[PDB]
């Protein structure tokens, strides 16, 4: 709410440098991956002529701090947070001035390491980092930058799946998803590892075997890479993409095909360990496809995501609550209300990004407080007209949520608790609870 | 096997002073380390290899205090977090930092934990402190004792007084962590004597018997009396190098005519009297006439303080403390720098214990007086005062199990660092062990209430 | 499109101290860490052959206290700069010290040909000195300081070695 209008602006090249160079550093939040030799491999914002310097700073610091062998985990500077991460011959640097914490960095870095190594397996990676430790990674990465600046877009605006480490899904009835399941099953092949059908950025249903076990970072993976970066769109129509998925195998290159369900975005996935298999999932996508329509399950998925999250007062009947963000630990999915009720309306981009960035933040500084290391945290009640807000952390979930500053805890503790029995009476209707057969 | 968190090193730098090479070393106007800390420790050599150790960490610390001058717009970097240590750079002054690791707990390889070792705003509190503590005792401000007794003499004093300070200093939560972050002036249970005439339970008379003491006794400039402990039950009380207790605290401050920031720092300097009895800074052996009186007035060791603008006396003041200790009260009188001669010291001791001896029992009645179970911590931010309920954390019988003490201190500490409210809206935060913690901000006061189950 | 490199020019205890790169990286992207990191770190973009190249140079400060660090700076340098003052005597008989010192501390692939090219900064060390330690291993492209001329060589050198 400081100049959060045109942070997400790029910095223009036709600018002289001294002015560049300022623009640069008033900048919110900066990512910047390097590799163990202080090349810039990657940065949010700026060319790497801009951000050269400093990250060699950054390497030759976190350096110092090797050859002491005390690894360096970041560092606070007044207001700004610098977070490290070291994976390997990869560094990752965030530097934030929107007060988030080390963890909350931490993860969103672990998110872009992720989506590089799924770009490139992690044999591959730490073989051309050590047999030529003077490598470019901007090489391999020429596709990947895109992906990697709208993801740090996304996680500047504020990724509620990021900060809770979740995925969002469909609020879908449990028949309706079942069915969904079942035809996704009734047309599955030998070849098919993972399936998923997803709308709108939301899951809707999960088809894995018995053995392999899709790992929620995969999906986390998938997400980022697809729907939170929005690269899906980027060559729109049938897509084999070479995957990594290294919570699975990161040692071998899996193989993903995104097909869009136009026949809002319905996305289905299909993740396979064979690179021929692709004309063959392409049968098995005509296959679904064509039990979807004949059903009307695709016309149904299509009407739930283009209707957004559900409206506060539909969700809580004369509720004073503005937003609530809820997480289960199991299954590990959350959910939310619709961000419309925060901003008029009749209101443009810059207004509703705005809304979005100051309760994302809330919402950061809440998980943050109750997640804070070595603090057992169960409820944290805040007032930032003013704002309260509330965070539970019951070992079985995980809600935030934010009202006008004159309700008080007294009625935000019964709110949160009204939330809580709402979410577990819809447990089943908004969670994915076991994948396919 | 488990390696208890330890001080890893600390440091005292002004990077002016160090411009070229060759004076880089003169930059470090303090250095200590663990081997170094031992020799002081038990009483409370170095080589090419060390001093190139310790210029890559205040070089190191430089180099990020740069760096972060461009993200954080002036801002310096403060807190630094590694793998096996936490680092805390204090910019105590103008130019003058302070840069300290603390070793984390190892556990047997070996794994890095912090659980029990003070968060970052703690430590830095307690780095304030201590510089505090050494302007107290030794001029002004750091540069203005550097430019007055040239760099040999500031690392001398430095040495000794921060060599002293980090031998007993515990890295670890101990004591009252809630009371210790905020700095302040810690008051007694019962708070400050009666104001006026009404309040003569809480020594109104008392209070005008210190104020006529103050302004008949000649030279006397300020007098601040603070309950330290019991009354008399051998016991050797003004030692045990222990905690200062929720109860110990300052009782009666000064008339005015001292600052309140100089008047914390001479709160702060009779606690560690308190805590340190003859093994304070200024060895404040007891008299041998009497037992009464410690650190007479007769090695000329004057304190140096800062007088409030509205008393007659650019500001500086270097008045001499005289320390008369009963068995649970310490008075601290600063007396004026040349007014009352050291020759008639003896005749003034004398009237000095007749006004104060026949105080003591009504001292001793009127700090008696105190103002589920519920905790709260005041601190008025505009005079500095600070009273407290929160009990500390036991020694390894109190209302508290020692877990439950770190547990809890943990948490508030963590609720005023993400409030926002250490110098250095409402949070209500909850826990699944029964605590609550409200932390409120009075419009300047700052409680922090600590309802338990 | 854009290629990169770390150029490492080592100053032998001050003589490169910032004498002759003043004029040569543009001032706005300069970070002057090299008293308190050991490193001045800089950036420049030379015209090789029709196309443009970054480099991010590392005028390294070479005092004791960094050496045991020496692997931290030299990680990935593809470029190094043996620098030298042609008045300075001990300037020159240092250049063998600090070329083992990178060729063990670092270990390039091929250090036969590897970027070694020589700035002379403006004698005791004559011209038949300067290229004596060049003839010696590699013919290596000394220059007497135009400094940019002395750069785009580097780019030749390093461009066909990738």
């Amino acid at each position: 709410m400081e100049g959060f209008e045109r942070e997400l602006d790029n910095i223009p090249d036709t600018l002289p440098d001294d002015e560049r160079l300022a623009l640069w550093k008033g900048k919110l939040k900066h990512y910047l991956i390097l590799s163990s030799a202080g090349k810039p491999i990657w940065s949010r914002h700026g060319d790497l002529s801009l951000v050269n310097s400093t990250m060699g700073v950054v390497q030759t610091i976190i350096s110092f701090y090797e050859g002491a062998r005390n690894p360096l985990l970041g560092f606070t500077a007044g207001k700004v947070r610098f977070v490290i991460l070291i994976k390997g011959p990869l560094y990752f640097v965030a530097i934030s001035r929107l007060r988030e914490s080390d963890a909350q960095l931490r993860a969103q870095l672990e998110a872009l390491y992720m989506q590089i190594l799924s770009t490139l397996t992690l044999p591959i990676l730490t073989n051309i980092f050590a047999h030529r430790p003077s490598t470019d990674l901007r090489g391999p990465l020429q596709g990947t930058e895109s992906l990697l600046a709208s993801l740090a877009d996304s996680f500047t605006k504020g990724s509620p799946s990021t900060l809770l480490s979740a995925l969002e899904c469909l609020r879908l009835r449990k028949s309706q998803r079942q069915a969904i399941t079942n035809i996704f099953l009734k047309s599955r092949c030998e070849e098919l590892l993972y399936g998923l059908l997803v709308a709108g950025g939301k899951l809707v249903s999960v088809i894995r075997p018995r053995k392999h076990s899709l790992h929620p970072s995969d999906l986390q993976l998938i997400f980022n890479m697809l729907f939170e970066s929005g690269g899906i769109k980027g060559n729109g129509g049938e897509n084999w993409i070479p995957l990594c998925l290294p919570a699975f195998n990161n040692t071998g290159y899996l193989y993903m095909y995104v097909s869009f369900l136009d026949d809002d975005l319905t996305a289905l996935i299909l993740i396979s360990p064979s690179r021929e298999a692709f004309y063959a999932l392409q049968s098995m996508r005509t296959r679904l496809v064509s039990q979807l329509l004949s059903t009307g399950y695709l016309s149904l998925i299509r009407s739930t995501a283009l209707s957004g999250r559900p409206s506060i007062t539909s969700i809580l009947p004369k509720t004073p609550l503005l937003h609530f963000l809820y997480k289960s630990r199991p299954n590990v999915q959350w959910c939310m209300s619709s961000l419309s009720s925060l901003t008029p309306p009749g209101a443009t981009a810059t207004e509703t990004l705005l809304a979005r960035r100051k309760l994302m933040s809330v919402y950061e500084e809440l998980h943050a407080a109750l997640h804070a290391r070595h603090a057992h945290l169960r409820v944290v009640y805040s007032t930032a007209e003013g704002l309260a807000c509330l965070g539970w952390s019951t070992p079985a979930f995980e809600v935030y949520c934010v009202a006008p500053g004159c309700v008080g805890r007294a009625g935000m503790a019964r709110e949160v608790n009204r939330v809580v029995q709402w979410a577990r009476r819809e447990e089943e209707r908004l969670f994915i609870l076991g994948g396919g057969v | 096997g488990i390696i208890p968190a330890q001080l890893g090193f600390l440091a005292i730098y002004n990077p002016a002073l160090g411009t070229t090479d060759e004076t880089l070393e003169d930059q470090i106007v303090y250095y200590a380390t663990a081997s170094t800390l031992s020799q002081a420790r038990r009483r409370h050599p170095v080589s090419k290899e060390e001093r190139h150790e310790r210029l890559r960490q205040i070089g190191l610390a430089q180099g990020m205090v740069e760096f972060a001058k461009s993200f954080s717009d002036g801002e310096p970097v403060d807190t630094i977090d590694t793998e096996k240590a936490r680092v805390i750079l204090v910019e105590v002054e103008e130019g003058w930092w302070i840069l300290a690791s603390i070793d984390l707990t190892r556990l047997p390889a070996y794994e890095y934990s912090s659980r029990e070792v003070k968060p970052p705003s703690l430590l830095r509190a307690d780095l304030l402190r201590a510089y505090d503590l050494f302007l107290l005792h030794h001029g002004s401000s750091l540069s203005s004792l550097l430019a007055s007794q040239g760099r040999a003499q500031l690392v001398a004093s430095l040495t000794r007084f921060w060599d002293h300070f980090l031998a007993t200093w515990n890295v670890l939560l101990h004591g009252n962590p809630a009371c210790d972050v905020f700095g302040g002036i810690k008051l007694a249970a019962s708070g400050e004597l009666g104001i006026g005439v009404g309040e003569e339970e809480r020594g109104s008379g008392e209070r005008e018997v210190l104020e006529g003491l103050v302004e008949r006794v000649e030279g006397l400039v300020d007098v601040v009396v603070g309950r330290y402990g019991g009354p008399p039950s051998e016991e050797q009380w003004l030692g045990l190098g222990g905690e200062v207790g929720e109860e110990d605290g300052a009782v009666f401050l000064g008339v005015g005519a001292l600052d309140r920031k100089s008047l914390r720092g001479v709160v702060q300097w009779m606690e560690e009297v308190y805590v340190w009895g003859e093994n304070a800074f200024g060895k404040p052996r007891r008299d041998l006439s009497t037992g009464h009186f410690l650190l007479g007035l007769s090695n000329p060791k004057a304190i140096f303080v800062e007088l409030k603008p509205s008393y007659q006396h650019d500001h500086t003041a270097r008045l001499r403390p005289v320390i008369y200790v009963s068995q649970p009260f310490i008075y601290i009188l600063l007396f004026s720098e040349i007014t009352p001669s050291p020759s008639t010291w003896p005749t003034l001791a004398e009237s000095l214990h007749a006004q104060l001896s026949p105080l003591q029992k009504p001292l001793l009645h009127s700090t008696s007086y105190r103002p589920h179970q519920i905790f709260d911590l005041v601190y008025d931010t505009e005079t500095l005062t600070l009273q407290s309920t929160i009990p500390n954390i036991p020694d390894p019988q109190s209302i508290w199990t020692r877990v439950e003490a770190l547990q809890t201190h943990a948490q508030i500490l963590a609720i005023l660092s993400s409030g926002r409210a250490i110098p250095t809206g409402e949070r209500t935060c909850k826990t699944a062990r029964g605590w609550w913690i409200v932390w409120t901000r009075v419009v300047g006061h700052l409680r922090s209430v600590s309802s338990s189950h | 499109k854009k290629v990169l490199l770390k150029v490492i020019i080592l100053g032998d205890s001050g003589v490169g101290k910032t004498s002759l790169m003043n004029q040569y990286v543009n001032k706005k992207f300069s970070a002057s860490y090299k008293a308190t990191i050991g490193a001045d770190f800089l950036t420049r973009e030379v015209m090789v052959d029709d196309r443009q190249v970054t480099m991010q140079l590392w005028d390294t400060a070479g005092q004791e206290r960094f050496q045991s660090l020496g692997v931290a700076f030299y990680r990935g340098a593809d470029c190094c700069v043996l620098v030298f003052d042609v008045n300075n005597a001990k300037s020159f008989d240092a250049l063998d010290s600090w070329r083992d010192e990178f060729l063990i501390q670092a270990s390039p692939r091929d250090p036969e040909n590897f970027p070694f090219v020589v700035l002379g900064i403006k004698r005791v060390i004559s011209t038949k000195r300067a290229q004596t330690f060049c003839q010696s291993k590699g013919g290596i492209p000394y220059f007497e300081t135009n400094v940019e001329e002395a750069f785009q060589v580097i780019a030749r050198n390093a461009l066909m070695q990738e």
